């Protein structure tokens, strides 16, 4: 869980 | 254990120091599971890097979607210990407002039922 999940502007 | 219980606050600061050098348009987001919650799932990233352009509404389904929810799951967010003002409200302005003395901004998920009154 040290990772983080990176959400971008292709999802929106 | 909870991101806080992992990571110490001097650890978390450099976290918060370095992703924010490495991602100059994202907001660092702790999103975890609400204490009791059974319904709904644990992420198993609960570390988030937001663009710091959306809005709450929009965060909320992402978060959906990454919980694999159906459709007739509810879901509410708690932002730093409370409802969220409006689902309208940007991210930045959250952040700025809302953030941890350790720079992250911290949410919990909860259900319906788990959740309970909604004004």
């Amino acid at each position: 869980d040290a990772v983080f999940d990176i959400i971008t502007d292709e999802e929106l | 254990k909870t991101f806080k219980q992992r990571r110490t606050f001097e650890q978390r600061v450099e976290d918060v120091r370095l992703i924010r050098e490495q991602h100059p348009t994202k907001i660092p987001v702790i999103i975890e599971r609400y204490k009791g919650e059974k319904q709904l799932p644990v992420l198993d990233k609960t570390k988030f890097l937001v663009p710091d352009h959306v809005n709450m509404s929009e965060l909320i389904k992402i978060i959906r979607r990454r919980l694999q929810l159906n459709a007739n799951q509810a879901f509410f967010l708690l932002v730093n210990g409370h409802s969220m003002v409006s689902v309208s409200t940007p991210i930045s302005e959250v952040y700025e407002s809302e953030k941890d003395e350790d720079g992250f901004l911290y949410m919990v998920y909860a259900s319906q039922e788990t959740f309970g009154m909604k004004l």
